[PDB]
């Protein structure tokens, strides 16, 4: 088999994911005698049945692509990025389509604008992998073909994305000819920073949604202008966060310039004050002056063409959304309550809007039920009264972001007609806490949905190199995460029965999750239990099992807004923007669920209009120190990529390829002269044919070979094995024949 | 496809698609023909109305109920009635929703075969469901506990339910009704004078009984009271533009219901039936029942039935356990708002009966499935 | 072997006799067989010294009586070719690689034994006759 004396092997080790070893007896069918460099020996318990992970030769390690290594599994792919990022600082890297981008916190030369004029022509393979190369494959393939492209970038927010995509348009920029969407784009940032990025446990400056850049260019590709998009943003933050959470920047910056003179008419008081923002606890972040960061959000919208006057609109509205939280009922009955009288915060909400206190004091209260000819006025219960005042500012959240992005797309517009684009997409990646919650619910969907695409993507673009190829394409063996989608999204799924049970009476967290079990549990592979909690569920993803608490569900998810409330703030006429916002019924009572899997559904129509090109960003260390890699954070971040399950998905087909000229040159070495032949074609077909027994391992193309796992790493070593012992018969002959010849002086 | 649902009664029918917020049909359920010769020619004689038109012609007409007591009892106005539901009404064509159908407990199985099988067979129907009246006001009400009590036009009926079980045997049914309300005020309205006789003078006793009754607190002291003063006693403007005044008897007619004793039943009045079916269920519960009961439909509309019903379920039950009345405003169509809950639920779309069950089994199958 | 053979093999164990005790160390009956036209590998070698600790290889002495079994033991072209031409097909060798080679894999030697048996054998490209210089290191 494989191991043998004087191989090599990665051991699991708690301190650094893995540690390299090399195998001192070969092994014979349950324990194997390892080397170490930490001290030479140890003793290494095999178990019931496991062989380590093999280690590539060093002719494949520091390979550009991934892909060229032999043996796929985590440890190489640790390595292999590991030497390349520290020992030659090229932070980027392929596997298959996928580029993969290691953030350096440290800037580097390698942007600079020679290189963009390198690298435009250039096919993918032909240079080293490098940001530009993706966004050539792009434009070269708008030009080329009828159809937009899109790149899609996704990883935690420090990764880097907002760099990634900042140099893709400098490529594009420079290139195509030009004027300002760069310098706007990179100034819209702050605006959609304050507005749409949190703070989360694991990360601070999160950003909650998933934003589109649809740059344009015209019928000679010269760029025209641009557009922005953006879905997916998680409305449930603006109410209510866990333990140790902001919600978004925007009113934290808000109320850190309580004392400016303009903000006094808000009457904002210090940030743990109000409701919607003391709940999480956490009011200052570490080393940031929000105070500062409002004068840039403030001038970043003054660089964007957005009036002083509508800033004072939107800072107006946000003191609304806060006073508004505040607001507490008092309960006559257990089926009907009131506002007490003379309420502080209800009084400044009614001054800050406009709205006459009467009024909203009576809306919050009471729904109106209507059929066309009669119309009741109806209490409702403080609970349900609660549910309604955060359904409201829920809505007055999103409308206003939808509102700002209008604004900034007004900037970035221009007029001539836009013959086809390419679209940039920075997105969140799969994420997991020792908290799940209805956030990271949504947000493993929406990364199941995008992995699905990817996955087709390289599925099809595999099938196409068969068939040009001359191999049978039915060899090619595709792996479907349609049964896991089926599982969240299709009816009486998980999302479905959080409906149901939203409107059903008397509903709740115990309630729902029963509903899982009874419908589920044993139904289906991908949904288990955890044994000690009936409080929680198990989804199996693609990346990674996760834990689901159930205990935040149905009060995150309901959303109903009460009609007459909105008439209500519609009606005001202190001042343009609060109409302005609600300008154009059944979607009212949809559910945040709901709204978030119709989002999801727009941007994939979006995305399947388009042929993708993907980034993904790793953070390479916890503490952004400018270059250590901590190989337990790059193992965290691959897997949250999905990085290593596309490896394993592709280390099952032929990973592995040479051309007949390569390959015959390497293993030449090999070769015997009566084998080597006028048609180099056949005479790999012949040597190889009998280096390699099973013919299953590997395929004859038109032009190259395709070989499965591990058998580049097997021919290596046989290569290794050959030259080693014919160096060991001349260097004993030349010792023998030198020492022999002393003799020989000796005698003489 | 959002499901249809329809609720059918002696009085009003209410339909609309489910999921929205209030019924899209609302009219009340007569088949009228005419009863004079047509002596005009290109008049447009028509073979029957249906409806708000039957309400609006109705001088010229004879004017029939298909349902009295929750029976249907002539099939084919039954099926007009249904005809004019989905083309003219609703205006969307049956073939392609789901429906959901409302019935009283206690009825007689073949309502239920026939229901079906003129929905599979005449309007082909893909998919249908037959819910219990008083079940649907608990969704609407937003409970799954309480004692339902449920009084339209025709049946009076109670429904026990503790965390989502009936308690069949202790279901009761009764006739009385806002039809033999009706009844009984023409036959006192007589007293004063004023003689109802034919079927579009029903319909005005109908709007008195609408517009100006009222539920005495205490019987003997407004009896009292309408004797000794006219301040109780007020006046309504028939059609034509004559007057009426109408006195003491205007309380006197909804509290029959209290005292069945009045039209000339037996069986004791509502309170006495919603205490005698709280006392058939096991004495665990009972706290829970008392601590809900859910009126529905438009016989406890009047003013102070609410009040006067939680005051003598007080005096009937043990002093120190906690009597309340739930009445909402919405209470006249709680049956149809339930309804379009239940439909909309996605636990339900296992539930329907299907054509091919139907086609399988014959119409018996839907006593199998629906209750 | 025979006593002429003995007497020859003596003779020559007893000119690599560097202390004079008629004996030699482990670390020399690899020289001594060498010089006596074997050619074994130096795991052949301490094989047949018994795989000595470095203590005894560097400091135990064994006389000829002993060694001889060994030697014996030990003892107990077309190849040679083909593993030429691993290195080649025009019948040459880049003296780069071949040192390279000869320095870096397997019983690896120094640079100097290296640069003996080479000099004079590369031309003016640093090409080598690896035919020409097998029957060389073999006379
Ligand atoms: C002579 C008798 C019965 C009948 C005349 C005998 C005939 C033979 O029974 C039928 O089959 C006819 C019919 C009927 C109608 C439709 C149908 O698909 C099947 C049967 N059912 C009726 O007329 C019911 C309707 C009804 C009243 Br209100 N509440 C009820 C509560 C529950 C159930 C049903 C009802 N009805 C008025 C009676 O029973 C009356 C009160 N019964 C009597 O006085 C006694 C002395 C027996
Ligand atoms: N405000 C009201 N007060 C008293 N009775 C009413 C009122 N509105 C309707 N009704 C009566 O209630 C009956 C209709 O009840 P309803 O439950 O709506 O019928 P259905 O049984 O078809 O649902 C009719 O007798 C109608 O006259
Ligand atoms: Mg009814």
């Amino acid at each position: 088999e494989l191991y043998t004396k004087y191989a090599r092997v990665w051991i699991p080790d708690p301190e650094e994911v893995w540690k390299s070893a090399e195998l001192l007896k070969d092994y014979k069918p349950k324990v194997l005698q390892l080397r170490l460099e930490e001290g030479k020996d140890l003793e290494y318990c095999l178990d019931p049945k496991e062989l380590p992970p093999l280690r590539n030769p060093d002719i494949l390690v520091g390979e550009n692509d991934l892909t060229a290594l032999s043996y796929l599994h985590e440890p190489a792919v640790l390595h292999n990025l590991k030497v390349r990022f520290i020992d030659s600082k090229l932070i980027y890297t392929y596997c298959g389509i996928v580029l993969v981008a290691i953030n350096p916190y440290e800037q580097l030369p390698i942007y600079g604008e020679d290189i963009i004029n390198a690298y435009s022509g250039q096919n993918m393979g032909d240079m080293d992998p490098h940001i530009f190369a993706v966004a050539e494959e792009a434009y070269k393939q708008m030009a080329r073909d009828e159809r937009n492209q899109s790149i899609i970038v996704s990883g935690e927010s420090g990764a880097g994305k907002t760099v990634s995509a900042k140099y893709a348009m400098r490529y594009f920029a420079t290139v195509s000819g030009s004027a300002n969407v760069e310098e706007k784009v990179l100034a819209s940032n702050p605006i959609m920073e304050s507005i749409g990025n949190a703070k989360t446990t694991r990360n601070d400056n999160s950003s909650r949604f998933g934003k589109y850049i649809e740059i344009g260019f015209d019928k000679r590709y010269r760029i025209i202008g641009a557009n922005m998009r953006t879905y997916l943003l998680e409305k449930s933050r603006v109410v209510f966060q866990a333990e140790e959470e902001r919600n978004y920047h925007i009113f934290y910056q808000l109320c850190a310039s309580a004392a400016l003179p303009e903000f006094k008419t808000l009457r904002l008081g210090n940030a743990n004050y109000f409701h919607y923002t003391k709940q999480g606890g956490s009011p200052v972040i570490d080393g940031i002056d929000d105070a500062k960061e409002m004068v840039n959000t403030r001038q970043a919208c003054t660089l964007l063409g957005i009036s002083d006057s509508y800033q004072m609109g939107i800072f107006r509205i946000l003191a609304g959304i806060l006073h508004l939280g505040n607001v507490e009922f008092a309960s006559r009955d257990s089926d009907s309550c009131a506002i007490p009288p003379k309420h502080d915060p209800l009084t400044i909400f009614c001054d800050l809007m406009g709205v006459d206190y009467e009024e909203m004091a009576h809306w919050l209260c009471h729904r109106k039920l209507a059929t066309a000819t009669e119309t009741y006025i109806k209490p409702i219960s403080k609970l349900h009264a609660i549910n309604a005042r955060d359904a409201l500012a829920k809505h007055i959240y999103a409308n206003l972001f939808n509102w700002i992005v209008d604004h900034v797309n007004k900037a970035l517009h221009s007029t001539v007609k836009q013959h086809s684009f390419i679209g940039v997409l920075d997105i969140y990646g799969f994420e997991t806490f020792e908290i799940n919650s209805f956030e990271q619910f949504c947000i493993n969907y929406a990364n199941e949905k995008l992995q699905q695409q990817f996955n087709m993507h390289v599925f099809k673009l595999e099938q196409e190199e068969y068939m040009k190829e001359q191999i049978p394409w039915t060899l090619i063996d595709f792996y479907d995460n349609q049964p896991c989608i089926n599982l969240i999204e299709a009816k009486m799924g998980v999302l479905d029965l959080l409906d149901e049970e939203c409107k059903m009476p008397k509903g709740s967290d115990d309630t729902w999750a029963q509903k899982l079990y009874n419908t589920h549990l044993n139904k289906c592979a991908l949904f288990e239990k955890p044994r000690l909690s009936n409080k929680a569920f198990i989804i199996k993803h693609f990346a990674d099992k996760v834990e689901y608490q159930c205990e935040g569900f149905l009060e995150k998810n309901k959303d109903t807004v009460y009609e007459e409330q909105i008439k209500v703030l519609k009606s005001s006429k202190k001042f343009k923007l609060l109409p302005e916002l609600f300008q154009d019924s059944k979607e009212h009572k949809k559910t945040v669920g709901h709204q978030f899997r119709n989002s999801l559904h727009l941007l994939m129509e979006t995305l399947n209009a388009t042929t993708p090109h993907y980034v993904r960003c790793i953070k390479p260390n916890d503490f952004k120190f400018p270059f250590t890699f901590d190989e337990k954070r790059a193992v965290q971040q691959l897997r949250a990529c999905g990085v290593l399950e596309t490896i394993r998905i592709s280390a099952a087909g032929f990973p592995s390829r040479w051309t007949y000229q390569e390959f015959f040159s390497r293993y030449r070495v090999l070769m015997k002269q009566k084998d080597v032949l006028s048609d180099r074609k056949q005479t790999c077909k012949n040597v190889l044919e009998k280096l390699i027994l099973d013919k299953d391992k590997y395929q004859f193309g038109k032009t190259k070979i395709f070989f499965r796992a591990g058998q580049v790493a097997y021919l290596e070593k046989i290569r290794a094995d050959k030259l080693r012992a014919a160096c060991i018969r001349i260097q004993k002959t030349i010792r023998g024949w030198l020492m022999r010849k002393k003799y020989m002086r000796m005698r003489r | 496809t959002t499901a249809l649902v329809c609720d059918n009664g002696s009085g009003l029918v209410k339909a609309g698609f489910a999921g929205d917020d209030a019924p899209r049909a609302v009219f009340p359920s007569i088949v009228g023909r005419p009863r004079h010769q047509g002596v005009m020619v290109g008049m447009g004689q028509k073979d029957s109305y249906v409806g708000d038109e039957a309400q609006s012609k109705r001088g010229i007409l004879t004017l029939k109920y298909p349902i009295e007591h929750g029976i249907i009892t002539n099939w084919d106005d039954m099926e007009k009635i249904w005809h004019h539901t989905f083309y003219n009404e609703l205006r969307v064509a049956p073939e392609e929703h789901p429906t959901l159908l409302t019935e009283a407990p206690l009825n007689p199985k073949a309502n239920r075969e026939k229901m079906t099988q003129i929905m599979f067979e005449t309007f082909n129907v893909p998919a249908m469901y037959v819910a219990i009246q008083a079940v649907l006001s608990l969704y609407a009400s937003g409970r799954t506990t309480g004692i339902v009590l449920d009084s339209g036009d025709g049946v009076t009926h109670n429904v026990p339910i503790y965390e989502g079980y009936a308690l069949p045997h202790a279901i009761m049914r009764l006739d009385l009704a806002g039809r033999d309300l009706t009844d009984y005020l023409m036959k006192i309205l007589t007293e004063r004078g004023y003689s109802f006789v034919t079927t579009a003078e029903r319909e005005i006793v109908r709007d008195i009984k609408e517009k100006l009754c009222y539920v005495a607190l205490d019987f003997e002291n407004e009896m009292a009271t309408a004797a000794s003063s006219s301040s109780l006693e007020k006046s309504y403007e028939l059609p034509d533009g004559q007057v009426i005044t109408i006195g003491n008897e205007r309380f006197r007619c909804p509290e029959t219901l209290f005292q069945p004793s009045f039209i000339g039943m037996e069986s004791a009045g509502i309170h006495e039936t919603t205490y005698n079916s709280i006392m058939k269920c096991d004495i665990d519960i009972r706290k829970d029942l008392y601590a809900n009961n859910v009126m529905s439909g438009g016989t406890t509309m009047y003013p102070g039935i609410a009040d006067r019903m939680q005051k003598e379920i007080t005096a009937l039950a043990p002093s120190t356990m906690k009597i309340k009345i739930i009445a909402p405003p919405e209470r006249k169509y709680s049956v149809w708002i339930g309804g379009s809950i239940l439909a909309s639920l996605s636990t339900f779309q296992q539930m329907w009966i299907t054509k091919q069950e139907y086609d399988e089994a014959g119409p018996s199958i839907v006593h199998r499935k629906c209750f | 072997f025979n006593k002429d053979q003995l007497e020859e093999f003596k003779e020559a164990f007893e000119l690599f006799d560097r202390v004079g005790d008629g004996k030699i160390l482990y670390s020399q009956c690899g020289d001594v067989m060498r010089a006596l036209g074997q050619n074994p590998t130096n795991a052949e070698v301490l094989k047949v010294l018994g795989n000595p600790k470095s203590d005894e290889l560097k400091s135990r002495r064994v006389d000829f009586e002993t060694f001889l079994p060994m030697l014996q033991a030990v003892a107990k072209y077309e190849d040679y070719l083909e593993g030429f031409r691993v290195f080649d097909g025009n019948g040459k060798v880049m003296g780069a690689e071949l040192r390279h080679v000869l320095t870096t894999l397997g019983e690896k030697m120094t640079e100097e034994e290296v640069e003996t048996v080479l000099a004079g054998h590369e031309d003016s490209n640093g090409c080598i006759n690896y035919e020409a210089f097998l029957k060389h290191i073999l006379s």
